[PDB]
């Protein structure tokens, strides 16, 4: 129990932090990855002067603060502001004292060696956690779907990745990163919806375009004869009621937004798209392992939640793969937390105890120890 | 720790620790308060006699006439330390050793109403019935603080007195912990020694009929409610109260019981409160010189004044029950305040006054896993009192090194505490932020909280964010007092500090047939002019703006009175939670010592030249060393001697 | 008590001064904002030659003096004559000595920086008050209605304003000023009442048209079919008895006067009206704060006292606002003193002590100190 209860799992994202206790089924804490700094001197009624704001209080009060994102494209870019988000996570969100809890953290696919050593330096030397561990994100997603070999298409708020994993070892030279994700996708909907003849003028109009994207957006299979369908004008249309009455209608654009993930050309991106990239990762891997990867395309991440994403991907890679092959696109329902759940499982596991980096290992080996 | 302990196991309760006069609860009887002792300690420096309270108390007197300065005695300790006892005992002392009403001295209804020396005395037993109760620690715990000014004459004979009350435990009136009980009065009255009373008030003799007063315990073996009732009764009289008033008091004390019996129910299909009967209201109404109806309306359909008019507002069941309770408490309090005033009034003589001796009885810094508003107020009081000492000592010390000719330079010892005090009492400090937000019609405890931080956090050292775990219950803010770190919970503060009262009702009181009741409310009725419309400032018409706005004013008027005084200190101690004579838990006494000031006086002493002997205390004990030449020195000049 | 009793609250208006002690429920002193200067040399019986007259003695003796208004449209226009009204307030009306009383003053919505510094210069340097503070008027009105975010429609004698306030900070760029108020409104009634076939010939006829406006005027909801109602001639009519017998009747015009506040076109004004202006203020604010402002339209000022003003405004903005919105028009009964009461509360408050500008701050920082 000492640490059975006690292991923490913190998944640091570009848009959201997911956090909680190893053992739980889902994150106890989910909140924006921002750190707000007040543009002016003054106070809220009853509070003192605050130097900084994190998560939702930074989002809610955004009009008087300069908002900053510590993690650009999955990589920690500002370490002063990240230690601020961690502090908030332990002390306010989970309300635990960190110096008696083992902490499993996550990093990104080709996270620079030096960063994995730096967050270890900050975990052990400024938070004084007993022990910690850094798992790679795609690797926890795979594992949370039971398996050990497969290829994960991972897509969240600032990055998309393909991480081919074989008997647990993520394959460095076959990993692909596509910098277009849910953030890019909300801003494109924004324009095709103002372009539908609308105005997201006040900040209460801006924010909810993102809630339109999440609730009403679709990834149609045969996106071709779906536009064609749009035109005959079926009961395909969908009206959403705004903060007030102002019933906005979205028929068609509803799927023009996730067609951006297959066609980056919709947004002036010259890069290849999700399905081709799944494939290219795969023809960059060893030959003998390619049947395995093909029957185990595990999807994880908030942006892979658009319904019919899996069917489109299913047919997208069948028709690029040699017919002798078995294609299989696994997309679980909890996928917006796969990464986290994979960490919860792993860290609560009976056999993981012997991989925890302890302060004994650290004080004796330097940050190098956990770096592997 | 060890010295105290040893002389206790030997049954010596009075040991000095510098200027202090430590006192340990015997938990049994002693010939110390002995009428022989009283004399013995009469005219003796504390070096001519062993450690005892009369030493302090006499010296004060002495000093009083010798230096022509006013004096003070500061008694302080935890709930079970037994201060009242001392306080009282000190008081008798004064009365005895310097009375002489000449005519009042005869054995003809001696000490009955009609003399002060008695009034002076009789005072206590009234206040005690109303401001005292069975605590889980004491059986007669003081649920309020107090300050008496014994105004001595020119000659040196008694002339006047002056009481002042601070921080009364309003909550007892409505609540009570499981092993405790409410004020005595209630139990006194229902005791049945004066059966008329029962019928007069319209109550029963079984307390379980009055929820407000039987939530905890009803009877205490060591107390004879029947005897007290008279004590109380008789005291009132002596105190010069009018029968009527003496009738108001009673009648008023029963109304309050009744209130807690007032019941309500939800109007059908409505979320409104509607009276669940006019059985009790009737009694409460009559007893207060009110009208049942008018009363139940005001209560249910509070008619407010938002904007420039008076808007009738509807309340919920939960809202009523709570408002009632608010008046119950409000009324009791006020009354209590009044009684004090009235007492003071009798204690007013025309004879000239040249000096006084103030006897202050209040609580000491207590730390609980749970510290709320009330704790801050008290702690703040103490942290002030402490600085008050640290200074007196600095002043004092420095005289010696000046008298002797030593060359020692040092900074005021008070200074160390100024940090904490400013943070509380200064303008952008806690109280202010507390009392401002109270002006915001839509503020939250949470609101208040943030304001507290944004402004003090990171910028102030004594200011800190809590340590939520250990024996503590939640988080909000810790302070760094001299005694240590106190973890404060801010929840209810805003309210508690606003003293919200249904003004419609108060209206009724204001026009009662029961003058006294009418009186008690006057000062509320005279400030309404000032807070006529919604929002704004109550003070415009003389209404309190803060729960804390006075406390401060009173605490200032006090600490000022304390200054034009020659401070005399007394620290009361509590041996063991278990109530056993000749015993002591260590850490329990240790605690007190830190929060007492005792350990801080030792510190300041040790900076340096630890042990410091008072001259007579020096003569006596050591004359024998060069017997001839040391005795001559000590006798020939109390000081020059030791030299 | 030192200053608990001692704080003064002076609300300077275009028509009236409201003054008194922080703590009181309503102003101890209310009087016209005039300064009369005698047109001829001479005396009243028993008095000496008087150079000047202020408040009601200037109004009562108006036939031999030249009357002047120091505050034009809420802004102090003549500082010689204002120091005269302040002098009168302290010394004669409240009969206090100012050099031992903290003074909370009020200013108007976009009061020029230089004025807030000038009245501070005069408060501290010619009246020698211990400390002072200048609150913005709409902001005290809001606060006196308990809240901290809302939009105040403030309307008195020379100006109308809309001041959107968010967590206490009045929003400069969203504030609207409409120069038509109770003064304009008494003069329009005047004409529709002479136009009813009457004569307000002597000065005892002039003054009482204003007392007709206050007592008998209404703001009807559906002002349309209220004129229609007037015609069928119901018992809608209302006769007022003049200083003498001369019973004057006012049926209809009774509401034609406050319909001027919604239709400025009744008086040759081309500006928009109260309700549209409430709204425009609101579509000039941030988007996310617009639901707050809509549920918190606080009204203050003598001219917003016309009964049924709130119902008309209620329906006026519901029908301009998106139906998804909650409208809420708060109009308290004491509203002709909201501003003052908000100051009384605030200045008697426990937490305000640390915002008082003291002579220490001033003698050391210059007028800049209080200017913020």
């Amino acid at each position: 129990d000492e640490d059975e209860t006690t292991a923490l799992v913190c998944d640091n994202g570009s848009g959201l932090v997911k956090a909680g206790f190893a053992g739980d089924d889902a994150p106890r804490a989910v909140f924006p990855s921002i750190v707000g700094r007040p543009r002016h001197q003054g106070v809220m009624v009853g509070m003192g002067q605050k130097d900084s704001y994190v998560g939702d209080e930074a989002q809610s009060k955004r009009g008087i603060l300069t908002l900053k994102y510590p993690i650009e494209h999955g990589i920690i870019t500002n370490w002063d502001d990240m230690e601020k988000i961690w502090h908030h996570t332990f002390y306010n969100e989970l309300r635990v004292a960190p110096e008696e809890h083992p902490t499993l953290l996550t990093e990104a696919p080709l996270n620079p060696k030096a960063n994995r050593e730096k967050m270890t330096q900050i975990m052990f030397e400024t938070f004084n956690v007993p022990a910690m561990y850094v798992a790679i994100q795609a690797v926890l997603s795979l594992y949370a779907s039971g398996r050990t070999t497969g290829i994960v298409l991972d897509s969240g708020d600032g990055v998309t990745h393909n991480v081919p994993i074989y008997e647990g070892y993520a394959l460095p030279h076959a990993i692909m990163r596509l910098d277009l994700a849910g953030r890019d996708l909300t801003d494109y909907l924004m324009k095709i919806l103002t372009e539908r003849g609308y105005s997201f003028v006040t900040t209460a109009e801006r924010e909810i375009v993102r809630d339109i994207k999440e609730k009403l957006c679709y990834v149609a299979l045969d996106f071709e004869n779906e536009m064609a369908t749009a035109a005959s004008s079926s009961s395909l249309e969908k009206s959403y009621e705004l903060p007030d009455g102002q019933v906005i209608t979205i028929g068609n654009e509803r799927f023009r937004c996730p067609e951006t993930l297959f066609q980056p050309s919709f947004i002036g991106m010259e890069s290849a798209g999700i399905h081709e990239t799944t494939y290219n990762s795969i023809m960059k891997c060893d030959i003998d392992i390619r049947k395995d990867l093909y029957a185990n395309n595990v999807m994880s991440g908030g942006t892979t939640m658009y319904p019919g994403i899996a069917d489109r991907m299913q047919k997208e890679i069948t028709a690029l793969a040699p017919s002798t092959m078995k294609i299989k696109i696994i997309a679980p329902p909890e996928r917006k937390y796969s990464v986290w759940i994979g960490g919860s499982i792993l860290a609560s596991l009976s056999t993981f105890q012997q991989m925890w980096i302890t302060k004994q290992e650290y004080d004796e080996a330097g940050p190098s120890i956990v770096h592997r | 720790l060890y010295n105290l302990k040893e002389r206790y196991a030997a049954w010596m309760i009075y040991t000095y620790s510098g200027l202090f006069c430590v006192t340990v609860n015997p938990y049994k009887w002693l010939p110390v308060y002995n009428p022989k002792v009283v004399l013995a300690y009469r005219g003796k420096k504390r070096q001519e006699a062993p450690p005892h309270i009369f030493s302090i108390s006499d010296n004060a007197y002495q000093f009083m006439l010798t230096d022509r300065e006013n004096q003070s005695i500061l008694i302080t300790g935890e709930s079970g330390a037994g201060k009242t006892v001392n306080t009282k005992r000190v008081i008798q002392y004064f009365a005895t050793i310097a009375a002489s009403g000449e005519k009042k001295k005869e054995e003809q209804s001696g000490k009955m109403q009609g003399t002060l020396e008695d009034q002076i005395i009789s005072a206590n037993p009234l206040l005690e019935a109303f401001g005292n109760a069975k605590t889980v620690r004491n059986d007669n715990s003081s649920r309020f603080g107090k300050f008496i000014r014994i105004h001595f004459g020119a000659t040196g004979k008694l002339a006047s007195a002056d009481i002042e009350t601070y921080l009364l435990e309003k909550s007892r009136v409505t609540f009570q912990l499981p092993a405790e009980r409410s004020y005595h009065i209630f139990y006194q009255i229902m005791s049945n020694k004066k059966p008329e009373l029962i019928d007069m008030l319209l109550i029963t003799t079984n307390p379980y009929d009055y929820h407000y007063v039987s939530e905890g315990e009803i009877t205490v073996p060591s107390i004879d409610d029947q005897e007290e009732l008279m004590a109380t009764d008789s005291a009132i009289d002596i105190l010069g109260f009018s029968a009527d008033e003496k009738t108001a008091i009673y009648k008023l004390t029963g109304a309050v019981m009744h209130y807690g019996n007032l019941k309500f129910k939800q109007k059908q299909r409505e979320e409104q409160a509607e009276p669940d009967g006019t059985e009790v209201a009737d009694k409460a109404a009559y007893l207060m010189g009110l009208n049942s109806a008018e009363l139940l309306k005001a209560l249910c359909y509070p008619r407010v004044g938002v904007g420039n008019e008076a808007v009738t507002k509807g309340e919920t069941v939960s809202e009523v029950h709570n408002s009632v309770g608010a008046l119950a408490k409000a009324v009791y309090e006020k009354m209590f305040l009044w009684m004090v005033i009235r007492i003071n009034q009798q204690l007013d003589t025309k004879q000239p006054r040249q000096y006084f001796i103030g006897v202050l009885d209040i609580a000491g810094f207590e730390i609980f896993d749970f510290n709320s508003f009330e704790q801050l107020c008290i702690n703040f009081t103490n942290e002030k009192l402490q600085q008050f000492f640290n200074h007196h000592m600095f002043v004092l010390e420095q005289e010696e090194y000046k008298k002797e000719g030593i060359e020692w330079e040092f900074i005021d010892f008070g200074m160390d505490l100024a940090a904490c005090i400013e943070l509380i009492e200064k303008p952008m400090g806690i109280f202010s932020i507390l009392e401002e937000e109270c002006m915001f019609p839509k503020a939250t405890d949470t609101s208040f909280k943030n304001k507290l931080y944004d402004e003090h956090l990171g910028k102030s050292n004594n200011f800190q964010k809590p340590k939520p775990a250990k024996g503590k219950a939640e988080a909000h803010f810790s302070l760094v007092h001299y005694a240590g770190t106190v973890d404060y919970n801010i929840s209810g503060w805003l309210e508690k500090n606003k003293d919200p009262l249904n003004e419609t009702v108060i209206g009724l009181y204001q026009k009662s047939s029961v003058k006294t009741l009418a009186l008690l409310f006057a000062t509320y009725g005279g400030e309404a002019e000032g807070g006529g419309g919604k929002k704004g400032g109550k003070k415009k018409g003389s209404s309190f703006q803060t729960v804390s706005a006075l406390f401060r004013e009173n605490l200032n008027k006090l600490m000022a009175n304390l200054r034009s005084t020659h401070p005399h200190f007394v620290r009361c101690i509590i041996p063991n939670e278990t109530k056993t004579p000749g015993a002591m838990e260590h850490e329990l006494v240790l605690h007190q010592l830190r929060c007492n000031g005792v350990l801080e006086g030792i510190r300041i002493c040790r900076k340096g030249f630890p042990s410091r002997v008072l001259y007579a205390d020096f003569k006596q004990r050591y004359r024998v060393l060069n017997a001839s030449a040391i005795p001559e020195g000590q006798f020939m000049d109390s000081k020059k001697a030791s030299e």
